[PDB]
């Protein structure tokens, strides 16, 4: 295509570039019961340092 | 303890672990030793006997298969073939095997999902196994054909990589029956009969018929006609083979 | 436990060179042609029931071995001496997979069943080679009938595609003497035999005959063109090269 | 890794860069998907099929004449996981 | 830095005896590629089609 | 069209663009701002924004 309101579509792109940044199934669920236990000690931590 | 989880690992390589166990209608059987254990741990390592009960279900057929050469080109494919299956579970149980060794597999829900992609092969594998025993083509054929028809699109694709193996001596009789004029027989595993009838002067009389007990069920009813074109003359496939 | 299991990896690595154990001894029974082994009581009675599924392969490399040794105990100028020849090669390349199994105990490890499916893929080809070995041990044959004996064979293995490869490179080594011999009869009608090596042996017109101590090629016929073609100079697929070879030369 | 891999394009396809990118993209896919050795490693087993192939193409000289600069490579201690060097040397002759 | 100059020359006669092709750039290349401890089979195949 | 498609390349690259501030990006890029210069600006527009929130 060329854009309808695009026109510089390789700058736009390169933009994004720069500010860029079994067992498959027990590593997926792994990291999201990893990612929910992170989170409950963040509350915790902070709730103690008010104290 | 510990030595238990380490005796189910060679229930999947074998029948027999640390503890004497014997196969019979189904199943590796279970001695969990003196109690110092939960009662519950023996119904997890029962689940885990079933994949030895069919570990065996096809080691039978690669002791069948390790032969000099006898019983069918057709039912010595079939074993073939189980063969290039047998050697992939292997795999998966000397890398579950790595786990086991202190570093993990010491939990036990963990061997259970292990096995799990194992299980919805190899009991498809067994019943297949049930279902074959014959050693000639013409029902070996109507044996994998009959796989690809029931449902479970899992379990379809299994099937189908035995079928053109199963397959595979079957045609290795038909381009070449064009090419020399030789019929392949040890047993009558090839669908054609070979001197049905004594030799006669020709006039396109029979020595060669199509059997209505064994025929490729690949194959609609097709396969009349194709038979009696190529016999005559001299003297996968579904119907893309002339 | 863990270690039970590494010390029999080395053990069987041991046998499988063709060299005595430690807790394996190898007794003859048969001369070692098929050994009879028998490891030792170890404490754990569980490593010991799957060390025993591995001592086959061993049994059926004893074949083998056998084999190389037989046909130069003859002294043969045969395509059995040749034949030999090929399992020596298919034995100079199984070395190598037996080095890097020991290789990999020395700094870094193979338990029983890392041991197990690498062994795997060769305990077949093995087995495929010791079966032609033994039904060749009877003290036969000479050149044709050897080759006899090994087309019937890659027409038996037909549709496991697996023999069909390794009994492709036995048939072509054994056919690299007799295609000579077979030039010399189409070309010439001489001999060039330093036994009896071809078919078609001899004792103008000259006193040819065949012998089923050296059984033609599939088919007897063809064995039979090879004959008509000699004289006239004196004055699956390879069967099927004579049939015009002699009608090219008449 | 990025950089290298694109290197490897330029100089042997001759061209800089807005030339050779739809082989860059080939060339990514094909590498990242399999990015890790699949096979055990052993220095002794890829020497030995190079040597073989020496004497299948009766070279034997050469063949002796590799087994002197085999040593040579490995004792200069500098390059380590020679074996993938070498297997891509052996692959492309 | 010397060693690394023999090292390559080692190398290079390996390159010329399986006539492979590979220049002294390419070659050197191959070479950092292959450290980085990436896959010689995918790295062959890639090669083959570059030449083309 | 492009925006959406855009926006998800937004998303699979990570990068921590929003759809309403990348629209206004789009027509600074158009008006020949240097892709290097706009992704400067971003950087340090965001950090004191940031620092702002922080004290509400």
């Amino acid at each position: 295509s060329n854009g309808i309101q695009i026109s510089d579509l390789h700058a736009v792109l390169e933009l994004l570039v720069e500010l860029s940044g079994v067992q498959v199934f027990e590593a997926d669920l792994g990291t999201t019961v990893a990612y929910q236990e992170l989170e409950i000690s963040t509350t915790i931590q902070r709730t103690l340092q008010i104290m | 303890e510990t030595s238990l989880v380490r005796d189910l690992l060679y229930v999947f390589q074998g029948i027999d672990g640390k503890f004497v166990k014997m196969c019979n209608s189904e199943n590796c059987y279970k001695v969990d030793g003196k109690v110092a254990v939960s009662k519950s741990l023996k119904d997890i390592t029962s689940k885990l006997s079933e994949l030895g009960w069919l570990h065996n279900k096809i080691k039978k057929y690669t002791d069948q298969r390790s032969l000099d050469r006898a019983f069918g080109l057709v039912g010595q494919s079939f074993c073939a073939a189980l063969h290039q299956e047998l050697k992939e579970y292997y795999r998966l149980l000397s890398v579950l095997h790595s786990q086991l060794q202190v570093e993990s597999s010491l939990t036990l829900r963990r061997l259970l999902v292990w096995t799990f992609d194992p299980k919805i092969r190899l009991k498809t594998l067994a019943a297949l196994v049930d279902h074959c025993q014959g050693r000639k083509g013409g029902e070996l054929a109507s044996a994998v054909h009959a796989y690809t028809k029931t449902g479970d699109p899992y379990m379809r694709s299994l099937v189908q990589h035995i079928l053109g193996l199963v397959a595979y001596p079957i045609l290795n009789f038909l381009y070449r029956w064009i090419y020399d004029g030789e019929l392949e027989d040890t047993y009558h595993e090839f669908f054609v009969a070979s001197d049905p009838v004594v030799k006669t002067d020709r006039l396109w009389h029979d020595k060669y018929s199509l059997r209505k007990s064994m025929i490729p069920s690949f194959m609609t009813m097709d396969q009349s006609r194709k038979v009696l074109l190529i016999g005559k003359s001299i003297n996968d496939l579904e119907n893309a083979f002339q | 436990l863990p270690s039970q299991e590494t010390c029999l990896v080395e053990d069987l690595l041991y046998i499988l060179i063709g060299v005595d154990g430690r807790y394996i001894s190898v007794q003859p029974l048969v001369g070692r042609q098929s050994r009879s082994f028998s490891v030792e009581q170890n404490l754990d009675s569980s490593v010991k029931e799957l060390v025993n599924r591995i001592l086959p392969v061993a049994t059926n490399y004893s074949t083998v071995t056998r084999f190389v040794e037989e046909n130069s105990s003859f002294e043969y100028g045969q395509v059995n001496h040749a034949l030999g020849a090929a399992m020596r090669t298919l034995g100079k390349e199984y070395m190598i997979l037996i080095s890097q199994l020991e290789h990999l105990q020395r700094q870094g490890l193979l338990s029983l069943q890392k041991l197990w499916f690498y062994i795997q893929p060769t305990l077949r080809t093995m087995e495929v080679l010791a079966s032609i070995a033994t039904s060749l041990n009877k003290g036969e044959c000479f050149g044709g009938a050897t080759l006899s004996l090994l087309h019937d064979r890659t027409f038996g293995y037909t549709g496991d595609s697996q023999a069909q490869e390794l009994c492709l490179y036995l048939t072509k080594a054994a056919s690299a003497p007799y295609f000579d011999i077979l030039e010399r009869w189409i070309y010439r009608g001489i001999i060039n035999d330093p036994y009896s090596e071809f078919m078609v042996e001899e004792h103008w017109d000259q006193r040819y005959t065949i012998v089923q101590q050296q059984i033609p090629s599939f088919l007897q016929k063809v064995a039979d063109k090879i004959l008509s073609t000699g004289k006239y100079l004196n004055v699956q697929a390879y069967v099927e090269r004579i049939e015009k070879a002699y009608n090219y030369a008449s | 890794p990025n950089v290298l891999l694109q290197n490897l394009c330029c100089r042997i396809l001759g061209k800089g860069e807005a030339d050779v990118a739809q082989q860059f993209q080939y060339a990514v896919r094909v590498i990242g998907s399999n990015f890790a050795p699949t096979v055990e490693r052993d220095e002794f087993l890829v020497t030995e099929k190079i040597k073989k192939e020496f004497v299948r193409q009766r070279r034997e000289a050469d063949g002796a004449l590799f087994s002197e600069l085999h040593r040579k490579l490995q004792s200069q201690g500098v390059l380590k996981n020679r074996w993938s060097i070498l297997y891509l040397l052996l692959s492309l002759s | 830095m010397s060693a690394v100059r023999e090292t390559m020359d080692v190398l290079l006669e390996i390159s010329r005896l399986l006539n492979t092709g590979l220049d002294m750039e390419t070659l050197s290349i191959c070479v950092r590629l292959c450290e980085q401890g990436i896959n010689p089979e995918a790295l062959s195949s890639v090669i083959k089609e570059l030449r083309r």
